């Protein structure tokens, strides 16, 4: 289960390159709750 | 008075039809009130359904994930039942064609499977070591028949007191009250485990089998009554005729058939098995007569239902049964 | 219902399990090895003692494996009866089990089924199956 | 002579086994399809509309045979457009 | 046109794909349906664009590999998704696919 | 109740021997008896169906 | 409890006249009508 | 009929056919279902 | 004629004469009284084409392969390979 | 070592040999291939060879039955027959006896013993094995 998550390492920088066009209410009919200590929003649940 | 008592005809079977279908073993045989089609409840998990007269498919009803043990059609209402061992229990509608009810309780595989004839009541037994009795409609059970300390190996069911019959690896028999949930009787002469029961048609009687003395019984108080003597192998089945007959076959293929008034067997048969076979394949796990009492329907481990009618000329001249008579002993 | 768990907690230990397909191959043999524990119980006489009850299981079993791999299964000095219980309920095994590699390589070649899991016994399944028939051919070539 | 691998059959026919009065049926395929029944259910075919009961009007039955049978106050026709 | 084999054939090679990569890199699935797919329509080429058939796996055997990544960033799936991630190219941070 | 228990070896010895036994019947009872035991059963069942329904 | 013990068919669906009630069997003579259909069948 | 003289081999499939299709066997490894089975599903 | 591995590709011309000659032959060694030779020719293999365009079953065209087919089974012998009816379908191009 | 790669329609046995033999076999199959083609051993219809890729055969074959002389005449019951087979199973049908003396024509006779001898093997995967008379193994380097 470990080396799951380290062979998708690499993927993780991926959403954070295309985050503002992913992170978006078109993208996700969701609940948009708000990031805790900022003032983003997270619209899906999207963890990486 | 003892050695006089046991002192004290019927005309010979032979293989009529091989119906080769199934791909496991046949556990189970019930002929439809209507004589026209029978069911035979394979190893495949699946449900088929014959017709007497020719021996020909008509359904494959699919619906089990282990071994098809009981079925059980009822007359009453146009349903038929399954059991297996996966704990679970059906209704079949016929007229549809799909099961209506599951009978969900029984914590694991269930062998017997048979319809009260009165009461809409359904009771069946496993080795949770216990007889379940179910209420067709609500499908939720009312009684719990504990008591047994093993698998349930077999049931019969009444009209009359000694409404349930069980029968176990304890080697031993309870009568039971379907209204308390207790037992009358405790019936122990049995040495081994009871792998069939029946009740005769008319008699007012219950031949218990085995792989020891194929007992043979009364009721209410059950008494003894004898001891058909002569099967030397694990008999699994003791199907009843209308005109005396009995017919146990063991897990050899041997097939012996009897007579209800004396004890002397007169017919002994192997099963000769089918083609691909192996020569310990030959065995006989279930098997039964029409509702006329003319025909013998079989479930063999070969993989097939075979089926035996008795020979047209018949007379004790054409035939010859095996020869009765009297010596010393107990 | 959640409330009635909350002042009473959960029922005794059993209730009921309900198959479904994790446990299936499980609980297929649990019964198989509870009915081989019922024929040596009534294949025994009547006093030679019971410490072979558990003891033929380990057979079946290593005449189970035996099978899959295709190597034969003499053994010294046991029962011909018992012999022939062991033949007997490994060749029941032996559908069920060649039933299934024939039923879900017709749920793949469709598309149905999908996680290595099953498209990888499956595949193992066939493995033997094929080889068991590659050695008939090659054994039924010196012979013939 | 030599028998290819191919038909190395085996075992013997299934006749030759009892081969002679006994009636051999080899049954894979299913007859009559799931969706017959195999108890069938009781089916009132009805096409129109039909009083069980005649349905109670004023002028008297014996009367309507009366004009019908007696005099030449019946007339018949059709009603068109 | 192409016969009723290579398209189940191709069917295949990527259901393949989907489970060799129960958890693997998005560059390298894209990389996998690339060559895929570059084989498909440089083999069949005249023949593939002239089949109905060929041409409805095509689009969803496409949606089943966006469908994977679509799947690794979000369980909820997108109602829509923007279409510059998967196919603008790798120099811009795209798949390439 | 454990009147129908067994006690002596006479339990082991048939009934076409018992010695002090006038006639064996061998016959399956009544209508009149089928009817009352039905009756009785039935009515059993239910009042303890009844009480499973409210409790479940 | 459940979900599957929620109430389900509480009709039950007694044998109707003519599909095989009980004393329709009596009047039958099941032993004409098995021989018969043997003949048929092995005639064919 | 000349090209049919020069065939080195002659009527090799005369009698093909028959086979036990017909015979239903006990032995699912033996079958002829399963013999197409394996045809089938391998090479 | 061209063989690409385990596949055999073949371009047959016949002349009446030798049509005759061949479907007779073959018809003579097995006979056709049934007709069922046109029921199991092909096995739904050209359905993707259209119906048009598809092979038309005529009892002479038919004939002509199932006969071929025969024909070129007989000169492997059975012992090295065999032929195969379902592997195989041979197009009959002719008048029809 | 005999291990199954899945297409989830139909599997291919696929054969890991040992490494040093693989060195040698390669070399083998290099060496008769470079040789067959130098002294022209091959027709033209023995057809996956290294002029045409797969799909420009379909042109050249099409190409051809248009360069025949008076193709399209259906007018005097004239008749075209184009037939295309699989001799079903050729790889287990072959025997490795006649395929030595075959081979023994072909070259010289201690490389035709190598590739026969080669041929038999043994054949592993897991509890299980067994020797290869009958058929041709295609694992090897120079199967083709």
């Amino acid at each position: 289960a470990q080396r799951s998550g380290l062979n998708q390492i690499p993927n993780r920088r991926f959403t954070l390159w295309w985050s503002p066009t992913i992170n978006r209410a078109n993208v996700y009919v969701g609940f948009q709750v708000q990031l805790d200590l900022t003032g983003i929003m997270m619209h899906g649940k999207i963890p990486t | 008075x003892x050695x006089x008592x046991x002192x004290x005809w019927h005309a010979p079977w032979t293989l009529m039809r091989v119906i080769s279908g199934h791909l496991g073993w046949v556990r189970c045989v019930d002929v439809e009130p209507g004589n026209q089609w029978f069911c035979t409840g394979a190893g495949d998990r699946t449900i088929k359904i014959w017709d007497l007269a020719s021996g020909v498919l008509k359904l494959t009803l699919t619906g089990h994930i282990a071994t098809v043990r009981g079925l059980a059609v009822s007359p009453r209402h146009p349903y038929l039942f399954s059991c297996g061992e996966d704990k679970m229990v059906k209704c079949w509608d016929l007229e549809t064609n799909k099961v209506i009810r599951h009978y969900h309780g029984h914590l694991s595989g269930v062998y017997a499977l048979k319809l009260h004839p009165t009461l809409d009541v359904l009771v069946t037994a496993g080795r949770d070591a216990v007889a379940r009795v179910w209420d067709m409609r609500t499908r939720q059970n009312v009684h719990v028949l504990s008591g047994h300390k093993s698998t349930v190996a077999s049931l019969a069911v009444q009209e009359f007191d000694p409404q349930v019959v069980t029968g176990s690896m304890d080697s031993t028999i309870r009568l039971w009250d379907l209204a308390a949930g207790k037992t009358l009787t405790t019936l122990t002469h049995h040495k081994k485990t009871v792998r069939a029961l029946s009740l005769h048609p008319d008699e007012f009687t219950f031949a218990s089998g085995s792989s020891d003395n194929i007992k043979h019984w009364k009721f209410p108080e059950g008494a003894f009554m004898g001891n058909f003597e002569g099967h030397n192998a694990i008999v699994n089945t003791l199907s009843i005729n209308s005109d005396n007959v009995m017919f146990s076959g063991a897990d050899n293929g041997s097939m012996c058939f009897w007579d209800w008034k004396s004890g002397h067997k007169y017919q002994e048969l192997q099963s000769v098995v089918q083609p691909g076979s192996l020569d310990s394949e030959a065995g006989i796990f279930a098997s039964s007569f029409d509702k006329t009492g003319l025909r013998l329907i079989t479930c063999e481990a070969d993989k097939s239902v075979k089926i035996y009618k008795q020979v047209d000329n018949a007379t004790p001249e054409t035939h010859p049964n095996l020869p009765w008579t009297p010596s010393n002993l107990r | 219902n959640l409330l009635a768990r909350q002042f009473e907690g959960r029922h005794s230990t059993g209730v009921a399990k309900q198959i479904t397909k994790q446990r299936v191959d499980s609980h297929q043999d649990l019964e198989l090895r509870a009915a081989v524990m019922n024929d040596i119980l009534d294949m025994i006489p009547e006093g030679i003692r019971q410490g072979k009850s558990k003891t033929i299981l380990q057979h079946l079993s290593e005449a189970w494996r035996c099978w899959k791999a295709n190597i034969p299964w003499k053994v010294p000095g046991l029962p011909a009866p018992i012999e022939n219980m062991i033949l007997r309920y490994v060749k029941s095994k032996a559908d069920w089990w060649t039933s299934v590699a024939h039923f879900n390589r017709e749920r793949i070649r469709r598309g149905a089924t999908v996680d290595k899991t099953v498209a990888k016994k499956n595949l193992g399944r066939l493995t033997r199956l094929w080889l068991k028939a590659e050695q008939e051919r090659q054994h039924n070539y010196l012979k013939d | 002579a030599v028998v290819l691998h191919e038909d190395k059959q085996y075992y013997p026919s299934a006749e030759e086994v009892y081969g002679s009065n006994v009636d051999i049926m080899v049954q894979e395929q299913d007859t009559q399809p799931l969706s017959q029944p195999i108890i069938e259910p009781i089916r009132h075919k009805r096409i129109a509309i039909e009083t069980t009961n005649v349905p109670d009007t004023v002028y008297k039955k014996e009367f309507l045979f009366g004009l019908l049978t007696g005099t030449d106050d019946v007339r018949s026709f059709i009603v068109a457009g | 046109r192409v016969t009723e084999d290579g398209i189940n054939q191709f069917g295949n090679r990527i259901r393949q794909i989907l489970m060799s990569s129960g958890s693997t890199t998005f560059t390298k699935i894209a990389n996998k349906w690339n060559t895929a797919l570059i084989a498909l329509m440089t083999y069949y080429r005249e023949a593939a664009i002239s089949t109905p058939e060929l041409l409805d796996l095509l689009v969803k055997c496409e949606s089943k590999i966006q469908t994977r990544v679509k799947i690794s960033l979000n369980s909820k799936m997108p109602s829509r998704f923007p279409p510059a991630v998967f196919y603008s190219p790798k120099e811009l941070g795209g798949l390439g696919m | 109740h454990g009147e129908l228990v067994q006690a002596s070896f006479r339990d082991l010895i048939p009934l076409r021997a018992r010695l002090g036994v006038g006639e064996i019947s061998l016959e399956k009872p009544s209508d009149e008896q089928k009817q009352e035991v039905a009756n009785k059963t039935k009515l059993a069942l239910q009042k303890i169906l009844s009480k499973q329904i409210a409790q479940s | 409890t459940s979900s599957r013990a929620l109430p389900a068919h509480l009709k039950l669906k007694y044998r109707q006249e003519s599909q095989g009630t009980e004393e329709e069997v009596r009047k039958q003579d099941l032993r004409e009508a098995l021989l018969r259909a043997e003949a048929a069948h092995f005639a064919t | 009929r000349r090209w049919d003289e020069d065939v080195v081999f002659r009527n090799t499939h005369k009698g093909v056919d028959d086979t036990p299709r017909p015979g239903f066997v006990n032995d699912m490894l033996r079958s002829e279902f399963h013999k197409k089975f394996l045809a089938r599903f391998v090479d | 004629y061209t063989r690409y591995i385990d596949k055999v590709y073949i371009m047959f011309r016949f002349t009446d004469e030798e049509s005759r000659d061949l479907i007779q032959r073959f018809l003579n060694e097995n006979p056709d009284p049934t007709n069922s030779n046109v029921v199991n020719y092909s096995k739904g293999k050209k359905n993707c084409w259209p119906r048009d365009a598809r092979m038309r079953l005529m009892k002479h065209d038919v004939n002509l392969g199932r006969a071929v087919f025969w024909e070129i089974r007989n000169r492997l012998p059975r012992s090295l390979t065999t032929l195969e009816w379902e592997d195989t379908f041979p197009s009959v191009y002719s008048k029809d | 070592g005999i291990e199954f790669m899945d297409m989830y329609s139909h599997l291919i046995p696929v054969y890991s040999v040992d490494p040093m033999e693989k060195i040698c076999d390669a070399y083998l199959d290099q060496y008769l291939w470079f040789e067959a083609d130098r002294r022209h051993l091959f027709p033209s219809w023995v057809k996956p060879s290294d002029s045409e890729p797969p799909p420009l055969l379909v042109y050249k074959w099409c190409q051809g039955i248009n360069n025949l002389t008076d193709v399209w005449e259906t007018s005097n019951g004239e008749c075209n027959v184009l037939m295309e087979t699989r001799l079903s199973k050729v790889f287990e049908k072959v025997d490795l006896t006649l395929l030595n003396r075959l081979m023994s024509l072909l070259m010289d006779t201690n490389l035709a013993s190598y590739a026969s001898a080669k041929n038999n093997v043994v054949l592993s995967y897991k509890d299980m094995s067994h020797t290869n008379s009958y058929g041709l193994v295609r694992g090897l380097q120079f199967s083709s």
